[PDB]
This record gives structure tokens, C-alpha cells and sequence, in this order.
């Protein structure tokens, strides 16, 4: 279990650490947040209590390196950092955890709920998306813009996320116009699958973290982006059976865990609708489509 | 955008324009079988495509072996229509492809996109405007040559005859689907019209009777008048 320290905690935020969530008053004396659970990435996520605009946060794996927090007054943020004298951040961190100054990752026993939203999700993958290559853990906020949202404005700072467009030459072979246009299995399998991703895993991974961004940070260059890749699947005739049962799966969890009050602006009615109800695999989703009926069959 | 009735006189500029309207592409006549059922047989059919500033249209006939053995056939008319307008645009010259292409049913929008999409920079356009382009079937020399048609087959037609010796694009396009609208709605009355007097003959190379501008002028009056009447008679007005 590894340990995520913060210098101090001046301004009041509210900070989460992956589906969790807890406040800090200014100036409490908060020094941070243990017990993290090995062999997953995590994120840890700010709003601050002055002004709700701009939540932000830090995508990180533990496993490559020792990551801490400290605020900084001029650019006005909590930023983490990697500490690269291992014997001094383990000195530091022990101390910490003999005065009790930190918050214990609240990970109940039976509860899966991170594991089956970042299954597919690895570090490496996000560092391609988010581009920062000197650091090891990567940035994410609401305003950040995708590659494709910029192509209709600062390049470094996008999220480069892999470009669908269903009314694209990529998407459409020519002479198989209308093949193509209403059965979007050559775009999934041949162009994405094989193609640009390799594997459903690799595809999995980055629909997973475009939800999370999208949940977390508001981002909703994030939500286009997983709505998207669902709808690819949906509007797919032959997708491998193993992909529409962990589709039916990760989708069922991502559900689960959106916030009741913001299902009127994460989720986009037309995709659903059409996912569930008109599209080929409308009979393959059984779990998704249940949750998705008993809590908020008002969409549908 | 959308073209309506605010911006109508783009319809006349010099940017080269199509309208295209696919309601003739797929045409059934219903019948019944010998079993009770109900069963339908097509018809041939055509794309209408306009240049609604030079009168000049191009007929695709579509013919009734295009649909054998296929399913979801209305579905397939507009991918078709969106074949066939592409394989026209790439087989005109460059400089006499269109800048617009308007369609006159919103269902064309994405089959014509996805065809064009080797042309980014031709505009598929809706439209809000109710055009009378179905009645294009009660043009006579039209209608036969679908009908007679045995296989695919394009045919070039100037829709609007000589008028534009005489007048401009816009009167034209008025007088055009004035005469399209009286067709629509009292297509009996409406040719009874236009071909009541012996002496106004239609000339081999045209679609039209040879009015004079005075007889037009009537002419146009008199579809005005079915139109209203019709009006009536379907509203009781
Ligand atoms: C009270 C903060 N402190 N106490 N002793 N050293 C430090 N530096 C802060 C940190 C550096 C790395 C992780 S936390």
C-alpha cells in the first residue's frame, strides 16, 4: 500500500482520490493520503472551495515512483510532484503517518468498483493521450480539448484522444458507402481494432479513462470521446463476443458509479437510445441496459 | 445551412447549384396476390437533378432491375441517389461541378455526404422550402422516357425550354414550380390548361407549350387560380 504526501494544505479544496472524496478546511493540518492500493492507476482530483471552476487532478500508478502534493501560491494549485530521493520521501512519509496527518484510502473489502473502472486502464496509455513526457503522472481538467475538438487550440495541452468520425473517409471504404455507413464493423474491427488500437484492450483502456475524465473533471471533449467509442461497438454488426460481454460489464460499472445528478449532462440520450434500442448489439448489453432502466429510465 | 424562403435568391447567383430530389427513384405500384396478400411491383424511376440558374437537368433513369433481389429498398433508394449524383459531379468537368447541392428531402443528408465525401468543398444543403419536384413524372416527354427506359440510363433535358431568352433565372424558377405545384395538386386540370387550345404546339425540343409572354401570363394566372381553387375544394374555403 503506498502513500500520496502533501507538503501543506493552505487553501481549502476539495480533494478525491479516485471514487472518493473529502474536504479540507484552509490551513488544517492535512498531510496527505495512505493505504493506496497497489496495481492500479488512481487519480487524485481538486476542487477548490473558492472557486468550483477548474477541477483538476493527477492520473498516477504508483508503481513508477514516489508522488507527493504541495501547492503553489504564484500558479495557484495543489501540483504533484515526484520525490527522486526515495530513503528522504520514506523519512518523510513515516513521520507522517506516526502523527496520523493522513487520510486512509477507504477501500471496503468486498467493493471492486476501481478495479472494474480502470480494468483496461494503464499508465502508459494515458501518457500517450495526455503528453507531458517529463513527468511520470499526468494532468487532466475541465477545460482541457481533445485533438479532434481542436480540428474544428493549444496543442500541448489537448487530450489526444483517437480520432472517430463516422462520416469520414477513414470510416467509409470507398464503394461501400452505404456497407459501411450503416454497419460500422470494418471501421471497429479492421480500422480501430487491428488497426490504430491492436487489441480491444488497448481500446477498453482509453473508452474507460475518456469516461473517468469526463465523470471527474467534467471534461466534455472526454464525454464525445466515450460516447463515441460505445456507439462504434453498438453500430457494429460483428464485434467478437468476448468484447460485447466486457463491453456489457464496463459499461454496467460506469452506470453504477456516475452520479445521480449529473446523468442530464454525461449521458447523451441519442447514443443510448440508439445503443440500447435500435443498434445491433441492442440485445447484447443485458446488464448495462438493466441498470440504465432502473436508474434513469427517464432519459429513455 | 438550410435554404428557405430568406435566402432565395442564392438559388440564382453564379455559384454552380444542384437540387436533387429522390421522391421518383422508388416507385411500387401495391397489389394484391393470389393468396390475399399485399404485395408491391416497381416501376421505373428517376433522380431528378436541377441547376435551377440554367434550366439544365439531369434525368437518371433508375431502373426496375436495380432493385432485384435487394432488401430494404426505400432505404437503398436514397444510397443510390447519393451513387448516382457523386458519379455525375466526378464525371463533369471540374469547373462544372457544383459548389451546393441542394437536396430537397432532409433523409438524402447523410447518403449524399458520405458518397461526396472526396469532395469536402461541396456543400450538401437541406432545404425548408415544400418544392413540387415530385410532380416532375407529370411532364410528359419525362414520364415516357422512364417508362420506356430498358435499362439505366441518363438523359439531359433543359427544364426550363427557352425561357431564358426572354426572362431571368428567378421568373423561371417561379414560373417552373408554379407550373410543378399546379401539376401536384390537380394534375387533370393543370394539363387541361396547358394544352386546351390546339394552336399552341409544343416544339419537339421542348417539355412546354410555346406561349407567347402575353399567353404565359395567362397561363401562369390560370394554375395560380387551380391552385387556390384546389385549395378550397380540399379545405372547403
Ligand atoms: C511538512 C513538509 N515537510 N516536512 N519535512 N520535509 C517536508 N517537505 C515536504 C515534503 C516533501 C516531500 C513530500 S512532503
Amino acid at each position: 500500500m503506498n502513500t500520496v504526501p502533501f507538503t501543506s494544505a493552505p487553501i481549502e479544496v476539495t480533494i478525491g482520490i479516485d471514487q472518493y472524496s473529502f474536504n479540507v478546511k484552509e490551513n488544517q493540518p492535512f498531510h496527505g493520503i495512505k493505504d493506496i492500493p497497489i496495481g492500479h492507476v488512481h487519480v487524485i482530483h481538486f476542487q477548490h472551495a473558492d472557486n468550483s471552476s477548474m477541477r483538476y487532478g493527477y492520473w498516477f500508478d504508483c508503481r513508477m515512483g514516489n508522488f507527493y502534493i504541495q501547492y503553489d501560491p504564484k500558479d495557484g494549485l495543489y501540483k504533484m510532484m515526484e520525490e527522486r530521493d526515495g530513503a528522504k520521501f520514506e523519512n518523510i512519509v513515516h513521520n507522517f503517518k506516526e502523527r496520523q496527518m493522513m487520510v486512509s484510502y477507504p477501500k471496503i473489502d468486498e467493493d471492486d468498483t476501481w478495479y472494474n473502472l480502470t480494468e483496461f486502464v494503464q499508465m502508459d496509455k494515458i501518457r500517450k493521450i495526455v503528453r507531458k513526457d517529463e513527468n511520470q503522472f499526468s494532468y487532466v481538467d475541465s477545460s482541457m480539448t481533445t485533438v479532434q475538438e481542436n480540428e474544428l487550440s493549444d496543442p500541448a495541452h489537448s487530450l489526444n484522444y483517437t480520432v472517430i468520425n463516422f462520416k469520414s473517409r477513414e470510416a467509409i471504404r470507398p464503394g461501400h458507402e452505404m456497407e459501411d455507413f450503416l454497419d460500422k464493423s470494418y471501421y471497429l474491427n479492421t480500422v480501430m481494432l487491428q488497426g490504430i488500437f491492436k487489441n480491444s484492450s488497448n481500446y477498453f483502456g482509453e473508452l474507460q479513462f475518456a469516461f473517468l475524465n469526463a465523470m471527474f473533471f467534467g471534461n466534455y471533449g472526454s464525454s464525445l470521446q466515450w460516447h463515441a467509442m460505445i456507439e462504434l461497438i453498438c453500430s457494429s454488426a460483428t464485434v467478437p463476443k468476448h468484447m460485447l460481454d466486457k463491453l456489457d460489464e464496463i459499461l454496467y460499472y460506469q452506470i453504477k458509479t456516475l452520479p445521480e445528478q449529473y446523468s442530464d449532462i454525461l449521458l447523451n440520450e441519442r447514443v443510448w437510445n440508439i445503443c440500447l434500442y435500435s443498434s445491433f448489439q441492442k440485445n447484447s448489453l443485458h446488464n448495462t441496459e438493466k441498470i440504465m432502466e432502473n436508474k434513469y429510465p427517464e432519459l429513455l | 445551412g438550410a435554404m428557405n424562403s430568406s435566402n432565395y435568391a442564392e438559388l440564382f447567383n453564379n455559384d454552380i447549384k444542384l437540387f436533387v430530389d429522390d421522391t421518383n427513384v422508388y416507385r411500387v405500384t401495391v397489389h394484391k396476390t393470389f393468396e390475399g396478400n399485399v404485395a408491391t411491383k416497381a416501376i421505373n424511376g428517376c433522380i431528378f437533378t436541377l441547376n435551377p440558374k440554367t434550366g439544365h437537368l439531369f434525368l437518371k433513369i433508375i431502373h426496375t432491375s436495380v432493385w432485384a433481389g435487394q432488401k430494404r429498398l426505400s432505404q437503398l433508394a436514397k444510397w443510390k441517389t447519393a451513387e448516382e449524383v457523386s458519379a455525375l459531379v466526378r464525371s463533369l468537368p471540374k469547373e462544372e461541378q457544383p459548389k451546393q447541392i441542394i437536396v430537397t428531402r432532409k433523409a438524402m443528408l447523410d447518403p449524399l455526404e458520405v458518397h461526396m465525401l472526396d469532395f469536402p468543398n461541396i456543400a450538401i444543403r437541406p432545404t425548408e422550402l415544400r418544392l413540387p419536384f415530385s410532380a416532375a413524372m407529370s411532364i410528359d416527354k419525362l414520364s415516357d422516357v422512364v417508362m420506356k427506359a430498358t435499362e439505366p440510363q441518363m438523359v439531359l433535358f433543359n427544364i426550363y425550354d427557352d425561357w431564358l431568352d426572354r426572362i431571368s433565372s428567378y421568373t423561371a424558377f417561379s414560373r417552373l414550380t408554379l407550373l410543378l405545384r399546379a401539376l401536384k395538386t390537380n394534375e387533370e386540370s393543370a394539363k387541361m390548361i396547358l394544352l386546351s387550345d390546339p394552336t399552341i404546339t409544343i416544339k419537339s425540343y421542348h417539355l412546354w407549350p410555346s406561349f407567347t409572354d402575353e399567353q404565359w401570363i395567362t397561363i401562369e394566372s390560370q394554375m395560380r387560380d387551380l391552385i387556390l381553387t384546389e385549395y378550397g375544394r380540399k379545405y372547403n374555403v
